[PDB]
């Protein structure tokens, strides 16, 4: 079971991305968007011949990067997927000069928070009920110059 | 279906009206009214109800004038709550969609009406005092109380909208009453009927034009009357270290936004209660806290009238930052921590100031100003750093510089500031001396928790994070970041912080067992000095420094030194200080 990891440079993978976005969490024209302006960003994990989990990041201006979305599938988490992806996501947004990587998240993920505590990111703020769902967020940014 | 179509149509009825489908369309009213409270909006909470779109049509007395009282509450709490703005983007929702919120009667209109349908249903009451006959006088009861708390809500509500705040005096008893009465509507809840999209209702009235449960509608209701009575205490206090305090105090409860925006225009575009001037509570504070020459009426400054154009100046530069600092104390708890740190540009503005106006006082003929605007930036500074253990904002990693800034360098000013400050009275002569404590006690857990997580990182108990990019530098200078705007004290850069926080100096370098046993003598002083003084922070300070000094003193002994699990830091007992266990 060898796994992957590969940019975004095709038209065949958009149609996998979605599927593996909402079954793990919006419209496809955001997704759309955000492969547009920054397909640079954008990082998927390919074991085999098939996608087993995906980064979609924008940066935009300090330059401030943002990590949108970044999802793996049930059966293919804790292997440390997501850890290499958000490390090739942080490198190629390093790579294109910028000084931090913002991102939000739910406080009941708590696997996720402590995946991004391991990578290095701090909590800066904490938001009330931003969530459509009605729980409280957590704005965590790693901080490079 | 709208109601205008409806009406026409049978499936609502507006008159002939049955006792239990009163008391069910009074309830789920109520919770949609909560639930509108609670940060929604009211398209989709309060005007579900089809009866509030146009209380004309009502033929029943009781119905009616129900819905004109639920509409008036809505206007006075719409008008309160964006008169005093210190709610965020997302935590109240003031837009109406363009409803007409029943401003063609008047609001005391509104309250005899109620008044009205409340006698002629004590008189039915009165009338069956004594199983069928039983079901109607417990649905009167039921219906009699529902209405009568309507009524005191929207007085209370009224009263708090008068220009003088003496009428908040009038309405304090009120909610005494209220007491006896919320139980009723609690204890008959099961007469009203159930929903199944309940009669009169229809949730989806608003669809081109863009709840709780009623067990948990009365215990919401007592809480909300219980901050409302706190709230109408705040026109007793006469200087701004007390008001402070009690913003504080209130804001520590998380109350809602109609609690904390009642307050907001209670205490205050221009005037105090309506009754005090800003600029002669800022005296007043001056004059109580560190006394200067220039305010004591007999000491030659008073009499110089320019002098006095000189301290009215700085009196008037510092009217906006208080303002601003209660306005953001008004807000809720996650944009308090970024507030704090903004208005330290202006108290930096404000420290500057007061520091020229000494000067020029003292060579016209020191560090009286200066001191109680440094005491104020302090206290900011301080609140904005335990803010964040408020929210769970910092790492593991973190506790140590965070607590050793608290400790060792914050509160180390905030005692120098203190004790100046009680030297200064003393001069131009003890309501610090309890403030003074309790900062003792503050200080010595903050330091005690600060060689506690020392202790842990050198034990190796405390997880950092490993990877190639992630230096402590970057993370230190931007979490003190807003401390960059403040000159007295000066910041505090990593270099410095590493200098003083190492543990070279001592010969020899400590080890683990040393920095547990000062943690524990640290927190052996905090309870000494907290026994010894009580209200509800005392004991939840003890009861977050009790345990823990045992818990070191255990831990010193060697007692799970080889094990490497990080410890867990239960906030529960304590907003700001953790308990640390083992297990």
């Amino acid at each position: 079971r060898t796994i992957r990891y590969v940019r975004y440079e095709s038209e065949l993978q958009m149609p996998d991305i979605m599927r593996l976005i909402t079954k793990d969490l919006y419209s496809i024209y955001t997704y759309r968007y955000f492969i547009h302006n920054w397909p640079q960003l954008c990082f998927l994990a390919m074991v085999g011949e098939e996608c087993v989990g995906a980064i979609v990041c924008k940066l935009d201006m300090f330059r401030r990067g943002y990590i949108a979305m970044l999802a793996v599938d049930s059966k293919y988490r804790r292997n440390g997927i997501g850890t290499n992806l958000v490390k090739k996501a942080i490198y190629a947004m390093v790579e294109g000069d910028c000084d931090e990587v913002v991102l939000e998240t739910e406080i009941t993920n708590k696997s996720a928070l402590k995946l991004y505590e391991n990578l290095g990111f701090v909590r800066d703020k904490r938001l009330f009920r931003y969530y459509l769902n009605g729980v409280d967020a957590l704005r965590l940014k790693l901080w490079l110059r | 279906l709208n109601f205008e179509q409806a009406i026409k149509d049978g499936t609502i009825k507006i008159k002939d009206l049955t006792l239990p489908e009163l008391i069910g369309i009074m309830d789920t009213c109520f919770c949609c009214l909560i639930t509108w409270l609670e940060g929604h909006s009211l398209a989709q909470t309060v005007f579900t109800c089809l009866y509030i779109h146009n209380p004309d049509f009502i033929e029943d007395p009781a119905m009616k004038a129900f819905a004109l009282g639920i509409l008036k509450i809505c206007d006075i709490a719409r008008e309160k709550v964006n008169k005093a703005a210190v709610f965020e983007e997302e935590d109240f929702q003031s837009m109406t969609y363009g409803f007409k919120m029943a401003n063609s009667v008047t609001d005391l209109r509104v309250t005899g009406m109620l008044k009205d349908v409340e006698d002629d249903m004590q008189r039915r009451v009165k009338s069956t005092r004594s199983p069928e006959v039983e079901l109607e006088h417990q649905q009167c009861l039921a219906v009699f109380s529902r209405v009568k708390f309507t009524r005191v809500l929207l007085t209370v509500l009224i009263a708090f909208t008068k220009k003088e705040t003496s009428a908040v005096a009038e309405a304090q008893k009120l909610m005494v009453q209220a007491a006896d009465l919320l139980s009723a509507i609690h204890n008959s809840l099961h007469h009203g009927i159930q929903a199944q999209i309940m009669m009169g209702f229809e949730p989806l009235v608003n669809q081109r034009l863009l709840i709780i449960k009623r067990e948990e509608m009365v215990n919401y209701f007592a809480r909300l009357i219980d901050r409302i009575k706190t709230v109408c205490e705040v026109v007793n206090l006469t200087n701004l270290h007390c008001i402070l305090d009690f913003f504080c105090e209130f804001s520590e409860q998380s109350p809602c936004v109609l609690s904390r925006s009642l307050l907001q225009t209670t205490f205050l575009n221009k005037k105090v209660f309506g009754t005090h001037l800003m600029q002669d509570m800022v005296k007043d504070a001056l004059r109580s806290f560190v006394s200067p020459p220039v305010l004591s009426p007999k000491c030659y400054l008073y009499n110089n009238h320019q002098a006095k154009d000189c301290i009215d100046s700085f009196v008037t530069h510092c009217v906006r930052p208080f303002c601003s600092l209660i306005q953001i104390h008004g807000h809720n708890r996650a944009r308090q921590r970024d507030k704090l740190g903004h208005i330290l540009e202006e108290f930096a503005t404000l420290q500057d100031e007061a520091e020229k106006v000494d000067a020029a006082l003292h060579t016209m003929l020191l560090a009286c100003l200066g001191t109680w605007v440094l005491y104020h930036n302090l206290r900011i500074m301080i609140q904005y750093l335990l803010s964040g253990f408020e929210l769970e904002l910092y790492s593991m990693h973190e506790y140590y510089y965070i607590y050793w800034y608290l400790s060792e360098f914050l509160y180390a000013w905030l005692m120098s500031t203190l004790s100046r400050a009680d030297g200064s009275q003393m001069a131009e002569e003890r309501p610090l001396s309890r403030e003074i404590t309790m900062s003792q006690a503050y200080q010595n857990m903050c330091a005690g928790m600060f060689k506690t997580m020392v202790a842990f990182d050198m034990d190796g108990k405390v997880r950092k994070p490993k990877f190639e990019l992630d230096s402590e530098q970057v993370r230190y200078e931007h979490r003190f970041a807003p401390f960059n705007s403040v000159m007295t004290p000066p910041p505090v850069h990593y270099l410095q912080f590493k200098e003083m926080s190492d543990l070279n100096k001592y010969s020899p370098p400590p080890q683990s067992p040393e920095l547990y046993v000062a943690a524990s003598k640290h927190f052996q002083q905090a309870k000494m000095i907290l026994e010894n003084i009580p209200d509800h922070e005392v004991n939840r300070i003890l009861k977050v420094a009790k345990p823990n000094f045992v818990v070191m003193k255990l831990l010193a002994g060697g007692h799970k030194k080889e094990s490497k699990v990080p410890p867990e830091f239960d906030f529960s007992a304590h907003k700001y200080f953790p308990v640390v266990k083992l297990v």
